[PDB]
């Protein structure tokens, strides 16, 4: 298993570039590529990455080519430029994973046993976290149902190395928002995150309306872990918590009070610096 | 701008930082700062740095490449 | 211990680097003994007899050496008032004695490169393993003796 | 004549940037070098789009460590999968040395031009370029015969001094009298700046986790104490009010102290920290039941 | 800077690279003979003292 896989920004830049330079005049569906990094205790680090000729057809939806010469010679190049990368999975910007996948996989599987699927949508930019990551496992599914091939999740997060983090900075440069916050920016961090509590709260609703209306498959593991999240709710009514809320509501208030006194205070005295200012300026004039 | 200006300037003591002994000083906003590589240098002081715990013999940081007290 | 050759930048060791005992090292290993003769040597006999019990003897017959369980003291420290001719009752033991003498008098073992003498004097030993029975001869000690 | 006008741009994508960036730190303690892909769109503008490492050899950064066995193959692969661009220059960094070029990258210079009269070399300095600021100057080669006429051979323009001034680190291993530079601009785009804004991106989950309260108490505790100590001095500072020139007193006592630097910026991130979090609790008390 | 200004034993700044003189910069006084200099007077007054 692998905790985290964690996404270089130079890998979602190249990914960008092999999706234009291919949906410019190829105007197709998702590009694959080879994804290579380094190895860590269980987070697989995403370093680089490189194109792979790939053909599909919407008929049988397997009829593809990921070419294996190209895959084994590019490779055989870049260990040479750098040799801490090992091949370790796949990119498709097809934002909805494919039939084709998990055959697919099982030839990575041939060059990384633990290769893992990184799905970069491309094309959308919204919430965030354009990559997710995707294992392959073939269990019995405990509970008593036909076995399959399946994709499972594996938790994705974008980070950075020293070389590359000094050219994304620079590369921004004119839309990076400030370290600090201020009050502007932390409000508007709230409700961004109202939007997006929102937002999967919704995707939860329309799949428990489907799980509710039948279209699709009552999970039976998974549908009541939502039921967990369903019984960690807070029950603020109850009245000792509603007592302490008011105490460090009321704590802070104190402070804010002392801290818009000394700010009116301030100003106050600015004024009249200021008031002698000009009316010093003012008779000294004359 | 003053938010980045004053994110860029701190980012100016990041590290790594070479380590001198405050010879001597110049005038406001310089420094004639002596290196630990075993040459003295004539640097530039940041002013969020504090004038006055510059004592004649301190320890100060100097940026690794622009050599500057930092 | 070993000197390997590195990359100047890297610092990755490339090759390891023979030794062979430079060339200076071997030539400490003169073999033109000046022949100093216990004939030559004289009323220095308590003291020629004495080395020939801590050298010579415990080179040559060291099979009855080994038996009796007496160590022969590997080394012996030649100290006494200049002109005593500590130098040459050790050339006695040098040559009526045969082995090789790599004499390794003290004052060379001041090089001002650092890393030079204590290299002429690991390998001294090093160049000393390779040959036969020998005297590794070491005068005027305080050079490095200090 | 033609002349390379200052106005004439080398765009570097944003790709390219971050891989010579990573290039160069990849093999920091020494020097890198590779081809770098892009098209000469016109005289008054080279543009590269990709750039693939050429593998780090004994010889440096020299014509030699070209291998024309990877890089014939490595083009003939880049074609298929939709990148059939031209070598339009070469990069190598400078482990901290700066952007200049010395006697042996000018004779490999002198090779790329050789092909095409417009194959301009960069260089990345990974150990400068490590904060805000990307130390990459572009150059090309001003051919030593051109000394009769006016070098740095610009026309009609005006972007010359701009984006830059002539950098002293280098001026002196020969500028405008073998090399000039060229103005490097980065033609970032959207659809690439979104991708890199999830770099450090937060999520939705932060901007209402509630901070803790026990650091929190304290943290405020703190402050308050620290701001105290600084009205202590911000009464001595104003009830001294002393008037022996108080316009010079306003001056001869700046020292980034008590009156107001320490003063209400403290305020404001007290003021702030409270406000956010308390925002934050109501919030959590309406959203979760 | 006027040559003049430059006397034998100065403390000129060099620019980093191409070495030339741009200030004239304090003279050096040896770090140990600088402190025996007096910053801070004494409190000790001709009225304390008696006799
Ligand atoms: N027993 C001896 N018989 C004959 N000559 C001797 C005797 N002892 C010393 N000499 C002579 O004394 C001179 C000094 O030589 P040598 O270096 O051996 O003296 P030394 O006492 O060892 O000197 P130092 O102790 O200062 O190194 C030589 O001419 C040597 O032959
Ligand atoms: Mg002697
Ligand atoms: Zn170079």
């Amino acid at each position: 298993a692998v905790q985290k896989v964690v996404v270089h920004p130079l890998v979602l830049l190249s990914v960008v570039d092999h999706f234009n330079r291919i949906g410019k005049v190829g105007n197709q569906k998702r590009v694959v590529g080879v994804l290579l990094g380094s190895w860590q205790k269980k987070v697989l680090d995403v370093s680089n990455s490189f194109a792979v000729p790939f053909d599909e057809d919407d008929k049988d939806d397997s009829v593809w080519f990921l070419d294996h010469d190209y895959l084994e010679n590019m490779y055989g190049m870049f260990k040479k430029v750098n040799a801490r990368e090992r091949i370790v999975g796949w990119y498709h910007t097809g934002p909805k994973l494919h039939k084709n996948d998990i055959a697919i996989n099982e030839l990575m599987k041939r060059y990384c046993p633990n290769s893992v699927l990184v799905i970069i949508d491309v094309k959308p930019k919204d919430l965030g976290l354009p990559t997710e990551a995707y294992i392959s496992v073939e269990e019995v599914h405990d509970d008593g149902t036909p076995t399959s091939k399946t994709f499972e999740h594996v938790t994705s997060e974008i980070g950075a190395e020293e070389a590359e983090e000094v050219g994304v900075e620079h590369l921004l440069r004119d839309i990076k928002d400030t370290t600090v916050g201020t009050l502007s920016q932390r409000i508007t961090n709230q409700v961004h995150g109202l939007k997006g509590l929102n937002s999967k709260l919704l995707d939860i609703r329309s799949y428990l309306e489907k799980v509710a209306t039948g279209k699709l498959p009552i999970n039976h593991q998974i549908i009541y872990q939502l039921q967990d999240v369903f019984n960690l709710l807070p029950d603020v009514s109850l009245q000792e918590f509603v007592k302490a809320f008011y105490l460090k509501t009321n704590d802070q208030m104190v402070v804010v009070y002392l801290a818009s006194l000394i700010r009116s205070v301030v100003a106050l005295h600015n004024l009249i610096n200021n008031k002698i200012a000009n009316r010093d300026a003012e008779k000294k004039e004359g | 701008e003053f938010l980045h200006a004053q994110e860029e300037v701190k980012r100016i003591q990041s590290i790594p930082l070479v380590i001198g002994q405050f010879l001597e000083a110049v005038d406001q906003n310089t420094a004639i700062v002596g290196s630990t590589t075993g040459s003295n240098y004539y640097v530039r002081i940041l002013s969020t740095i504090d004038r006055e715990l510059l004592k004649p013999n301190a320890s100060v940081a100097l940026h690794k490449h622009s050599n500057a007290l930092v | 211990g070993d000197l390997v050759g590195v990359n100047k930048d890297s610092y990755l060791i490339l090759e390891t680097l023979p030794t062979e005992y430079d060339s200076r090292v071997k030539a400490m290993e003169v073999d033109e003994r000046p022949t100093e003769q216990y004939s030559d040597i004289g009323g220095l006999d308590k003291q020629i007899q004495e080395l020939v019990e801590a050298i010579v003897l415990p080179m040559n017959h060291k099979e009855k050496f080994e038996n009796l369980g007496i160590q022969p003291p590997k080394g012996v420290l030649m100290y006494g008032p200049p002109g005593t001719g500590k130098t040459l009752l050790a050339r006695a033991c040098a040559a009526q004695t045969k082995a090789t003498f790599l004499k390794l008098a003290g004052p060379q073992l001041v090089q001002m490169f650092i890393g030079d003498g204590a290299k002429l004097v690991r390998d001294a030993f090093a160049l000393a393993k390779e040959k036969a029975p020998s005297i590794i001869f070491i005068d005027e000690l305080d050079a490095i003796g200090t | 004549a033609p002349a390379v006008d200052t106005a004439e741009q080398v765009y570097i994508s944003s790709l390219a940037l971050l891989k010579m960036l990573k290039h160069g730190r990849a093999g920091v303690p020494m020097e890198v070098m590779g081809l770098m892909l892009g098209e000469f769109v016109d005289d008054y503008t080279v543009r590269v789009i990709d750039v693939f490492a050429m593998p780090q050899s004994g010889t440096g950064v020299s014509v030699e460590a070209v291998d024309p066995v990877f890089q014939a193959k490595m083009l003939d692969m880049l074609k298929q999968t939709g990148r059939p661009e031209m070598v339009v220059g070469w990069y190598h960094s400078h482990p901290g040395f700066g952007c200049w070029l010395s006697g042996v990258d000018i004779n490999t210079q002198q090779s790329f031009e050789a092909l095409s009269e417009r194959a301009v070399a960069v260089v990345v300095d990974p150990i400068q370029s490590v904060k805000g600021k990307v130390v990459i100057d572009a150059f090309r080669l001003i051919n030593a015969n051109m000394m009769v006429l006016g070098h740095e051979p610009r026309q009609t323009t005006s972007n010359l001094g701009h984006l830059n001034k002539p950098s002293i680190q280098a001026l002196i291993h020969g500028l405008n009298r073998h090399y000039y530079s060229i103005t490097i601009n980065y033609r970032k785009n959207e659809l690439e700046q979104k991708m890199l804004l999830n770099l450090h991106k937060k999520s939705w989950m932060e901007g209402l986790t509630l901070q803790d309260y026990s650091e929190h108490c304290k943290h405020n505790e703190s402050v308050v104490k620290e701001m105290l100590e600084l009205a202590k001095n911000y009464n001595k500072a104003v009830e001294e009010e002393d008037k022996m020139t108080p316009e010079q007193l306003a001056i001869k006592n700046v020292g980034k102290q008590d009156p107001k630097r320490h003063l209400e910026e403290h305020v404001d991130v007290l003021m702030t920290s409270n406000i956010v979090q308390c925002l934050a609790a109501m919030l959590d008390t309406v959203v979760f039941k | 800077i006027d040559i003049n200004d430059v006397t034998p034993n100065c403390r000129v700044a060099l620019r980093n690279d191409s070495y030339t003189l741009h200030k004239i910069l304090p003279n050096k006084v040896d770090p140990l003979v600088s402190l025996m200099m007096v910053e801070k007077v004494p409190d000790s007054t001709y009225e304390m003292i008696g006799g």
